[PDB]
């Protein structure tokens, strides 16, 4: 817990834009409820007829 | 039926295999234990025994412990057959002499016996994918010995290499020019196709396109694992242009010696960078030929592409690729050699790329671009210069010559690479006759 | 290295009723 | 009756033939289960041209499916009309062709060709009056190019009096789907040119020009492309399959479109082709059928008819139709663009009318052209071969499988000995 | 089909485009997030169709300094712009044209052109480029010139218009506007096919004497500029009786290959509790255009001859009260023309009424932005010329440029090209006597 509170006090820094094994704590740059593991990306193919 | 055998040598080879197999289990549906939670797509890389407990076709051999012990102690302990995991008791210690001559013989019979045993339950064998670097002593000398003995025993089979190219600016060792020069001199006559992968370029693409300022080798190996799964996708699922390893061999290399392609991957894009793109086939084709998604740090416009093999994976219409290659072949930044009017080998698979819990994104499309080009000549020549300056006054030669290697192997390797540079220049020169 | 049905052969095919064969006249005669 | 033995070589040939045994199966009323569920009694009268029969009314195709890799085979079996073929006829082999004509013709291709000939002997001895063999294959790549031309050579050697049809796809100028397509196409055509009687060069870029310009589609698939192939590849054998006025079988298609034995390379074309956006605005009649035939957009070979003179035109029409229209319209064409037809062959245009249109249409037609324009395709492939052969490139696997230097030069000389007669006709 | 790409450089360009894209997102049905709320093709020009309708724009926002684009990426419209169409620098150009063209800037021009390449690749018909620069700083001058050069080299023959903020006649903000403006005009006079100007003090006056607000700020100015830009590009977006295109502007407004400098004049600038009392008919709003106080540049047009005007009516404008009003303006003898150009007043009419952002402008059913090429702007060019002469009489502020790496002599050909522009303006202003 001393390490958990240490990193909670330390998440005010450049640590949030350079996480040790992550990217950005990506969530504020997506829609609110989105389910990032789901929702395949890009434009799908419509395939009319 | 259409299977391939994976070999993993060295620290790099073992952790690349770790990433590749944790990708393959998620790709198929196999849990880390081995039981699939519940039809024939598995058969290429995963063998099947009683009580449905699917096992990889991989030989993990490394001459020093604790790295295989991570594998056989961690979560994927119950997936691998422990007699595949081959451990020595002495680290090769960045010496090709210790990789090829002294501690290669106590373990080469065991690893070849296991390779033969996996060849036994293989009806039509397509070939080998051997995973290493050009760095440490294990992944240099032991893979040189493996390519020699495998060319001896399975000479008609296709043998392909996944080699971590030594980083041209940082390095992780000071004898990397020696080790790389020796392993490529002794695998040039036996390797059929050697996919180069760098570390500098994967750091750069992880900072630019993956948006991680703090990446580790887990992320690095996950990107390389996506490359391996992308080229070995037609052997696994069905597709439009079902491509083969022998077809890779006949397309990616014109001459008997010019067999060092470069691998690139498109959608390397990282969640809050792809909701704003259509991810259409044209722009994901352009991303391969842009000079920043190259995964080997050599500049393409200072050279000419010999042959490009494009591997489209997922929902790809078979003819936006036609429009994209048509758009590419009119441009001037991408230059082809004059003796190769044809330039492309297109393969299309209908399986979308899976996402590992981690860095990359759930994209409906992907493409792996394997290019044989002349631009790798500068990459070879700079380490040839590095060899010449380090060898001009006999640095680090005493370990190599005193462990059992003769002196003349260094000179033979240097002359072989002078010949290789001369070949690159002769091929890159245009026609006047 | 023969495989089952490629050992067994014939020199004449048998056809169903609504098929215009050579002996269409010959069998349609005797129908 | 006159049976037509069907042969599949290569992945391209297997998928094209799979769409063939889609299209003519649901033309002739054969369901996926193999029984007969049709509507008219006229559609079973010539069922003995593509389907052998078994016990209980199981209509099985007389198609021999050949591939060097057993994965396209499993794809065909898992396809819609997969459980229609003979299970013994799925002649596979656990090997790798690897897009090498040497590896398809002088190697395990020549090891599997004996079993392939055994099952073609099966299907040709169980006959009475055989007319021809059709082979679907790809000139580029292997398997279809490798064992395909080998199959042409052995089949024509051991039955020398039957028609050979080769539905072959050719490389396009815009792209190439394999870097050894010039080599494979040259070695394939060198064996095609003193053997076959009717070829059909079908180009993928021409297919997309058809699909994007005329059909107005945005996402054409391979089912789309091979269905466009299968339309003509069904339409050519329709006077032999269904009654009509001026019935013309494949053999007099051959004698009418072959002036000289080398000049037998054809550009196909199917032309009741309507976009969905203009189907309700279409006015389907024979004059517009010919005007959509002869424009330089609907031939499936990517080579331009405006850059040469036609030697022979053939039109196999399907549908109940008045042929005073047909006669006057083809005469209006022959006297309209007269300089694009050869003067030394008066009435170089053939007409064959079947009463029964394909299902879903009232008015259809397939167009077969023997013209000078194949010269552009031949000279392009010859230029690619000279460019990649001058510096010995992509060639040591060709040598290592048991070849010689002189075979490539003989193939190139045979390409140029094809180019010479097709340019002498341009200047008479 | 009909799309064009917007490049927004400098702090002025970035803020102008902030209020701009603020206007366009409410022009169409696009949220601050980007999806259309709840449930035809007008979005295509300025927005794309990335799957499940996210609608990312076609802007490539550049700044050689931080914090200005960082407010955009951490405020309101942070979800709508793509993170890599907003490129930032780690230093400042610092009012130094040499530090917009050389030193800082050449490390960033590669990434800027690469993003421009990607957006151009995802366009079928790319109608043109729209550069929003400022003529006053370093970021909007030197990087603008470098961008203009490389854009002209790689994407040639395509229309490329600048919507710039011309330096004030007396007011200004910085001290090196003469140097910066003359230098970038000299560099970008032979590549930019056309360039409209607006002036800060003129917007101040038009917002103090029409908008009834006695204390406007940059947001208040930028909303009017956004309305001007939207009236220019609304015909490329919506349907009307006389559609006008970017290439049609590029041909109609510019007589000579060097004289490519029109001035904007937006009308109905009325202020909410003043708008219910006028008829707001077409004749009087045309009179408002040609009245020399609604001009968006402080340059009196009575000191000169009009060369070409493009009127862009939007709203329920009947086509031929335009005819009557243009004939009425033609008959007046103080709005004078050059004798060689009888056809002067160009009509574009759009069925799109103006859309009001919450702010100062009112609900108006008719609006125009009159675009005047005239030889009156030779006086403003001459006063900036005289400022440069007084500047360079004793080499003030030259040490920064020279110690950066700009050559000492470049001021001389900048001065010579400005003298050439003065001579061309005075030569095209004269009456024909031959
Ligand atoms: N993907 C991946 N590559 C690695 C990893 N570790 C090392 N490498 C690469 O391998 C090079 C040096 O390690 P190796 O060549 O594999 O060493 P080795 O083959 O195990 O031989 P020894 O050093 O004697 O143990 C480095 O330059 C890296 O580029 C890893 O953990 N993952
Ligand atoms: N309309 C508008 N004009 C502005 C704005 N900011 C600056 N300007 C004009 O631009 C001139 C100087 O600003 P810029 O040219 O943008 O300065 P810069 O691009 O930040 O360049 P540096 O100062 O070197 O960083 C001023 O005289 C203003 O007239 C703005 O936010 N809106
Ligand atoms: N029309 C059509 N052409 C195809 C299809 N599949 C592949 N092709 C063509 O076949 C060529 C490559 O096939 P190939 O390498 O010869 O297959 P292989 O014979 O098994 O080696 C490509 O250029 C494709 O254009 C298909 O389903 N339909």
């Amino acid at each position: 817990q001393q390490k958990i509170k240490d990193k909670k006090e330390s998440v005010y820094f450049s640590n949030q834009r350079a996480p040790l094994g992550k990217s950005h704590d990506q969530t504020p740059g997506l829609p609110k409820g989105l389910d990032v593991p789901n929702t395949t990306f890009g434009t799908a193919i419509i395939r009319e007829l | 039926q259409r299977e391939c055998i994976s070999v993993h040598v060295g620290q790099a080879g073992v952790q690349i295999g770790n990433a590749c197999w944790e990708l393959y289990c998620l790709e198929h549906g196999i849990q880390p234990d081995g039981q699939m939670p519940s039809d024939d797509s598995f058969n290429t890389f995963f063998s099947e025994t009683g009580a449905g407990k699917h096992v990889p076709r991989a030989v993990f051999v490394d001459l020093e412990p604790t790295v295989i012990d991570e594998v056989r102690t961690g979560t994927y302990r119950q997936l691998f057959h422990p007699e595949q995991l081959i451990t020595g008791k002495e680290d090769a210690a960045n010496n090709y002499a210790r990789g090829h001559y002294t501690i290669g013989k106590e373990l080469i019979d065991l690893v070849l016996d296991r390779i033969r045993k996996l060849a036994d339950q293989c009806t039509g064998l397509q070939g080998f994918l051997i995973f290493h670097s050009f760095g440490g002593g294990t992944g240099s000398g032991f893979t040189s010995l493996l390519m020699e003995r495998l060319s001896v025993d399975y000479g008609k089979k296709s043998k392909l290499e996944f080699s971590i190219y030594p980083a041209p600016q940082v390095s992780t060792a000071v004898v990397e020019p020696y080790n790389s020069i020796l392993t490529t001199h002794t695998t040039l006559e036996h390797s059929d196709c050697a996919f180069m992968v760098d570390n500098e370029a994967i750091y750069d693409i992880c900072r630019r396109n993956l948006d991680i300022e703090r990446p580790t080798y887990t992320n690095l190996n996950r990107l390389i694992s996506q490359i391996v799964s992308s080229i070995t996708a037609s052997l696994r699922f069905d597709g439009a242009l079902n491509v083969d390893l022998t077809e890779f061999q006949t397309n990616l290399v014109p001459y008997p010696r010019i067999h060092f392609p470069l691998a690139t991957y498109a959608p390397v894009i990282s969640a809050e960078k792809a909701y704003h793109e259509q991810l259409s086939v044209a722009e994901i084709t352009n991303a391969c030929f842009e000079p920043a998604n190259q995964m080997v740090k050599c500049d393409p416009r200072h050279g000419k592409y010999m042959a490009c093999c494009l591997l489209y994976r997922g929902d790809v219409v078979p003819k936006d690729v036609n429009a994209a290659i048509a758009a590419i072949k009119t441009k001037r930044s991408i230059q082809f050699v004059d003796w190769c009017p044809t330039g492309f080998k297109v393969g299309i698979n209908y399986q979308p790329p899976t996402v590992v819990p981690g860095d990359l994104a759930k994209v409906q499309r992907a493409v792996c671009m394997l290019s044989n080009t002349t631009a790798i000549a500068e990459a070879w020549a700079r380490l040839d210069h590095k060899f010449d300056l380090m060898y001009a006054k006999r640095a680090f030669v005493h370990w190599y010559v005193g462990e059992g290697m003769e002196e003349g192997e260094f000179s033979e390797a240097r002359e072989d690479m002078a010949a290789l540079e001369k070949d690159y220049e002769e091929v890159g020169m245009d026609s006047v006759e | 290295e023969r495989k089952g049905s490629l050992t067994l052969r014939s020199h004449h095919k048998k056809y169903s009723k609504p098929v215009l064969v050579y002996s269409w006249n010959h069998d349609r005669e005797a129908y | 009756m006159r049976e037509i033995v069907h042969l599949q070589a290569g992945q391209c040939g297997n998928q094209i033939g799979a769409k063939f045994w889609e299209v003519i199966s649901d033309e002739h009323g054969i369901d996926p289960t193999g029984t007969y569920h049709g509507d008219s009694d006229l559609q079973l009268e010539r069922i003995n041209v593509y389907y052998n029969e078994a016990t209980g009314g199981k209509y099985v195709p007389r198609a021999v499916l050949v591939d060097l890799e057993p994965g396209t085979m499993d794809s065909v079996r898992s396809g819609p009309f997969g459980q229609i073929f003979r299970p013994d006829n799925f002649v596979f082999g656990q090997s790798g062709a690897g897009n090498n004509w040497a590896k398809g013709h002088y190697t395990e291709g020549a090891e599997l060709v004996d079993s392939v000939l055994d099952v073609v002997r099966k299907e040709a001895e169980s006959c009475d009056c055989l007319q021809g063999f059709q082979l679907t294959h790809s000139l580029g790549g292997g398997t279809g190019s490798g064992m395909g031309t080998l199959l042409i050579s052995k089949i024509r050697e051991e039955y020398p009096d039957r028609i050979m049809n080769t539905f072959s796809v050719v490389p396009s100028p815009k792209v190439s789907d394999t870097v050894v397509e010039p080599y494979n196409a040259t070695l394939s055509v060198h064996q095609l040119v003193e053997n076959t009687d009717e070829t059909y060069c079908i180009d993928n870029e021409a297919l997309y020009d058809i699909c994007f310009r005329t059909l107005k589609l945005t996402t054409p698939t391979y089912g789309d492309l091979n269905h466009l192939v299968s339309a003509t590849m069904s339409g050519v054998t329709t006077c032999l399959r269904f009654p009509g006025q001026l019935n013309a079988d494949l053999r007099k298609l051959a004698v009418n479109m072959v002036p000289f034995p080398r000049l037998h390379f054809f550009m196909p074309g199917f032309a009741p082709l309507t976009s969905r956006g203009s189907q309700q605005y279409r006015a389907l009649t024979v004059p517009e059928l010919t005007q959509q035939m002869f424009d330089a957009k609907n031939m499936m070979a990517a080579c331009d008819p405006r850059h040469g003179r036609y030697l022979t035109v053939a039109a196999v029409f399907r549908g109940r139709m008045s042929m005073k229209e047909v006669d006057e319209q083809m005469l209006n064409v022959q006297n309209k663009n007269s300089s694009y037809f050869v003067e030394w062959i008066p009435n170089n245009v053939k007409t064959a009318v079947c009463d029964i249109p394909p299902r879903g249409l009232k008015m259809s037609a397939t167009f077969i052209g023997n013209s000078t324009a194949i010269q552009e395709l031949f000279k392009r492939i010859s230029e690619q071969f000279t460019a990649m052969f001058r510096r010995k490139a992509f060639l040591h696997w060709y040598t290592g499988e048991g070849m010689d230097e002189m075979e490539f030069t003989e193939a190139e000389s045979n390409m140029n000995d094809l180019g010479n007669p097709v340019v002498t006709r341009g200047a008479c």
